[PDB]
Order: C-alpha cells, then sequence, then structure tokens
RNA sequence: GAGUACGGUAGAGGGUGGUGGAAUUUCCUGUGUAGCGGUGAAAUGCGUAGAUAUAGGAAGGAACACCAGUGGCGAAGGCGACCACCUGGACUGAUACUGACACUGAGGUGCGAAAGCGUGGGGAGCAAACAGGAUUAGAUACCCUGGUAGUCCACGCCGUAAACGAUGUCGACUAGCCGUUGGGAUCGAUCUUAGUGGCGCAGCUAACGCGAUAAGUCGACCGCCUGGGGAGUACGGC
C-alpha cells in the first residue's frame, strides 16, 4: 500500500458521533487490508476564520496505510458527508506513531 | 533547525510556526530571520498548509 | 421629530486621492451622521486636502452628538490625504476613542487594475 | 495596523503609534502598487534594477 | 570518452482532477441624506424614482499579496495558491558492468510568447474598434466617462518576435579575489563538484569591452556575409 496522514476537522454540534465515525472509517480499510499507525483526537479548538458560518471544530488526526481503492472510498466519505466540513490528506513517505502536540499546555 | 531538533519544519507544531509570523499574518522575509533557504521554502510551505487547516490566520483582520 | 440614544459608536473614514467621506454609525452599522469634502465647500483642489477632512469630521462629529455616542471606535480606509486629519479632530469634538483599525482592501491577487497613464 | 488606547496615555501617543504600525505593515505601498496595470516586462526591468543597486550598495560597503 | 545497474537529494519541469482565502462587479434588504465620480482645471456620467457611504445575505468569473532572492527548473518558447494521481530530466556517493558503442549534421521531422483564425462553452476586471466630454488653429491623439471582439476553457490551425547573451553545438588548456544555489568530504575553517553573479593579471579588440559562463590559445562539423536604396519586394514553386 501507499503511506498517507489526513488532517480531519468536524463540525462542532456533531462533536459526539466522531469517534463511532472514527472507528467506522478504520473498519473498512481494515476489511481492506489497510493499516492504522497513529490515531490522535485533539479536537474542540478555535478556529482562525469562520468556516461555514463556524468557529469551532474537532480535529482529529490519523495516519494510515491504504490502497487507491481505500483511499479513493474514504475520501468520498469526506466529500459526502454534512459533518466534514474541511479535510486534508498529505502522504508521508514513511510512518510516524508518537504524538504531534496532545495538550502541552498543563 | 539542523543543530539538534526538527529535521523538516512541521505544519502541527504552532510554536515553531508563530515565530516567524508578523502580527499582521504574513510571512516574514528571510532576511531578516537569517534563516537558510531551503528551511525557509519549508516554512514558507508549513505555513500556507497550516493556514488552510485554520490553524493560523490569513490575515489578523478577518 | 422622533429621536434616539445611542453610546459606543464606530466612525468610517474613508479616504482617497480626490475626496474624503467621514460617516458615524452604530455598532450594527447603521448611519447617525455623515459629511464629506465636497459638502463642507471646497469643490476642487482644495477638496483634496487635510484641511477639508478635518472640517468634515468636525461637522459629522458635531451632527452625531445629539445620541451623547460618549464612546468612538475608529476605522480608517484609504490612501489619501486627511488619513489622519479626520482622526485628531474626531477627538477635538470631544469623544473618546477605544482603538483605531486600518481597514483598506488589499487584493491578493484580484482583478487587473486599468491601463497606466500616459501623461 | 490596528491600536488602542490603553491606560489614558494622550491622543499624541496613540496617534503614532498607529502612524508607526501603519508604516510597519506597508499599507500605503500596497495601495500605490496595484494603482495601475505593470506589464511583466515593467515589472521584470525594476527587479533587476533594484537587485543592480543593492547589489552595488552593499559592495560599496566595503 | 560514451552508456547501464544501486542508495539519496532539490526544484514556478509537464499533464489530469479537486479545494481554499483576499479583493472587484452585479442582485436583494436594513440605517441614512444630498451629494458622488473625475481632472492641471473642468465637463460628459451617477444621484432626492433615494445615490456615495455602512451593515447582513447570494451569484459568478479571472488572478494567486506576504514567502520572493543576481533564487530554482526547462532544449528553447516558458513555468508562482494548496492537495492527490500519472510522468520527464538534472545533481550527488561507492562498488560493479559494456568496451569507442562518440561529435556534428545539408535534406527531414517535432516543439515554439503574444496577436490572429474555425467549432462549442463562459462573461467579474480590463480593453483594440466605437460613442460622448475636454484640450487645440485643427486633434480621426495624449487626458476623462462608458464600451464590443479579445483576454478564460476544449479541440484544431497559424509558425512569426529586439524568439537577444543581438555571441551555433561539442571537446582540451590558461593568475587570482568577493558573493550565492543543490550536494559531498577532512578538522566554525580547509578542499572539491555541477550551476548562477560582480571585479580583475595576461592575452585579444577599431574602440567600447571580453576575460575558466572568453570575444584568450587550439581542434571537429554546420549555418551565414560581400556598398546604401529598389527589397526580404516582384514573378514562379510549396
Ligand atoms: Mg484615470
Ligand atoms: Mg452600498
Ligand atoms: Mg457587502
Ligand atoms: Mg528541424
Ligand atoms: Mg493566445
Ligand atoms: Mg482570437
Ligand atoms: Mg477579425
Ligand atoms: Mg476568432
Ligand atoms: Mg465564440
Ligand atoms: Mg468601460
Ligand atoms: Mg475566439
Ligand atoms: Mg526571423
Ligand atoms: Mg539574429
Ligand atoms: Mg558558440
Ligand atoms: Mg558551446
Ligand atoms: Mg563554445
Ligand atoms: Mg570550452
Ligand atoms: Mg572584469
Ligand atoms: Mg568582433
Ligand atoms: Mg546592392
Ligand atoms: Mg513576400
Ligand atoms: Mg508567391
Amino acid at each position: 500500500m501507499r503511506h498517507y496522514e489526513i488532517v480531519f476537522l468536524v463540525h462542532p454540534d456533531q462533536s459526539e458521533q466522531v469517534g463511532g465515525m472514527v472507528e467506522r472509517y478504520t473498519k473498512a480499510i481494515e476489511e481492506d487490508g489497510g493499516k492504522i499507525h497513529r490515531l490522535e483526537d485533539w479536537g474542540r479548538r478555535q478556529l482562525a476564520y469562520a468556516i461555514n458560518n463556524v468557529h469551532k471544530a474537532h480535529y482529529v488526526l490519523m495516519n494510515v496505510e491504504c490502497s487507491a481503492k481505500a483511499l479513493a472510498e474514504l475520501e468520498d466519505n469526506f466529500r459526502y458527508n454534512d459533518a466534514v466540513i474541511r479535510n486534508l490528506v498529505m502522504r508521508r513517505d514513511e510512518a510516524v506513531t508518537e504524538q504531534s502536540e496532545m495538550l502541552k499546555a498543563e | 533547525f539542523t543543530a539538534e531538533g526538527v529535521k523538516e519544519i512541521d505544519y502541527k507544531d504552532l510554536n515553531t510556526l508563530k515565530a516567524y509570523v508578523s502580527e499582521t499574518g504574513k510571512i516574514v522575509p528571510s532576511r531578516i530571520t537569517g534563516t537558510k533557504a531551503k528551511y525557509q521554502r519549508q516554512l514558507a510551505t508549513a505555513i500556507k498548509r497550516a493556514r488552510y487547516l485554520a490553524l493560523l490566520p490569513y490575515t489578523d483582520s478577518h | 421629530k422622533v429621536k434616539k440614544t445611542v453610546v459606543d459608536g464606530i466612525a468610517h473614514i474613508h479616504a482617497s486621492f480626490n475626496n474624503t467621506i467621514v460617516t458615524i454609525t452604530d455598532r450594527q452599522g447603521n448611519a447617525l451622521s455623515w459629511a464629506t469634502s465636497g459638502g463642507s465647500g471646497f469643490r476642487g483642489s482644495r477638496k483634496s486636502t487635510p484641511f477639508a477632512a478635518q472640517v468634515a469630521a468636525e461637522r459629522a462629529g458635531q451632527a452625531a452628538l445629539e445620541y451623547g455616542l460618549k464612546n468612538l471606535d475608529v476605522n480608517v480606509k484609504g490612501p489619501g490625504p486627511g488619513r489622519e486629519s479626520a482622526v485628531r479632530a474626531l477627538n477635538a469634538c470631544g469623544y473618546k476613542i477605544a482603538s483605531i483599525t486600518d481597514v483598506t482592501p488589499i487584493p491578493h491577487n484580484g482583478c487587473r487594475p486599468p491601463k497606466k497613464r500616459r501623461v | 495596523p490596528a491600536v488602542k488606547v490603553k491606560e489614558n496615555e494622550p491622543f499624541d501617543v496613540a496617534l503614532r503609534r498607529f502612524k508607526r504600525s501603519c508604516e510597519k505593515a506597508g499599507v500605503l505601498a500596497e495601495v500605490r502598487s496595484r494603482e495601475f496595470y505593470e506589464k511583466p516586462t515593467a515589472e521584470r526591468k525594476r527587479k533587476a534594477a533594484a537587485a543592480v543597486k543593492r547589489h552595488a550598495k552593499k559592495v560599496q560597503r566595503e
């Protein structure tokens, strides 16, 4: 497969099914044969500008292994959902597993 | 960025990135911070990439 | 006949190379009083001076004193003269200025501007 | 290009600080840049002339 | 000499999709009232049928501020928002491999800015033609107010530019100094490699100037010139 890194933020009013959406997304690539290397939930932050007239969002960061089929279906899931709001897919050449910032502030 | 940490500047580390943006929100020229050209290009792409995800503002006003 | 009261307003100065426009509104963007340089009796090359902007700002402030308006924030926008004479006239009216901001619109790539003049 | 009046300073410090911030942000330069269309040939010529003057001045310092 | 196999880097190299933010213009609505716009000065033009200004919402198109740099990539033309996919070349280190497999190139073939042409979409800004207002002896112009083809996209043609370094490609030698781009070594310094700039000894040049990125000293091959006009025109061919 290929390594991929995904940043995915969610509408604040839907920030209760986000976990379930996460394992639902993980499943499909698991039965496809993909892998999960890092999962991180550092959401409920303040936006730097208004996006679709909201000011908060729920951020999730996932590093995955997937093929073209799995990435395409996940990306369509991002396309036609209504809590997706915004998205970024940023393929890397390796695999990373140990945190980005979590909550550095005490 | 070559001494000990940050082999490649990351868009997620906002603490490093905010040190290279002015109060208006623009990218500071490399002739001021003394940053090397290659690392300056990495900062530029990291700042734009974080700007897309709304971690950093395009402009101070909005 | 009808009157109203309001405090903590916002004053917009719109400068240009030809004329300046002053508009006091409330915080919701509803105009109360306005004045210009062409309406103060200059009408020409004298219309494009900081003195005309000063006069316009004082006239607009005296017009807006009816509602009270003991507090004003300031929004300047434009490259023309009078970018600062209006701001110094507004406090001379008797106001108290919370802050000053510059809201000049800058395109990032935008549309293309007109041709260069061959004078 | 945005200041606040804080702790009863006179309205001469605030105005000059606002002017300094505006000069630092390069507002008027940006407005004068986009008044008319500068064809890319003229822009390249301006850049070349600026580079020539910059290098000559830098060399002359020693 | 020329090529191949193996790690690794840098990049506005190319193509196909998708998505951002700033700003302009139009439309709808609220506040509000007499000016706005433009100029060397004006006027045409826009406004009391409620403009300009200010606030909220929507549509649509095009160009990607800051980074940005005598910076980078490309055979040249040229290539600046971000992400994914397909894809070409260059640079860099060690070991192994083939064994002259090379250079140039009349015809020929292909790529080639902008304007332009054909069919079909699109229409914000700008703007040949065009109309009005000024200026003027006149003003088919410069300046102002508007504005159509065009500028954008898909496919096809056109094959020209001060398409310039006004400098054909390839290879070998010849004092040095100061920058900068992508890598290696040795102990911030020294060495070295492929690009990109400023000076300068010899040498060259009519002079200006070039000067390891030669216009120096030499080889291989190709293109071109023979006073200014008539003329890169007439006729014929493609
Ligand atoms: Mg004009
Ligand atoms: Mg309006
Ligand atoms: Mg609006
Ligand atoms: Mg040929
Ligand atoms: Mg064209
Ligand atoms: Mg055409
Ligand atoms: Mg025609
Ligand atoms: Mg046509
Ligand atoms: Mg058509
Ligand atoms: Mg027009
Ligand atoms: Mg056409
Ligand atoms: Mg020719
Ligand atoms: Mg020639
Ligand atoms: Mg040559
Ligand atoms: Mg050569
Ligand atoms: Mg040569
Ligand atoms: Mg040579
Ligand atoms: Mg020299
Ligand atoms: Mg000669
Ligand atoms: Mg002759
Ligand atoms: Mg002919
Ligand atoms: Mg003929």
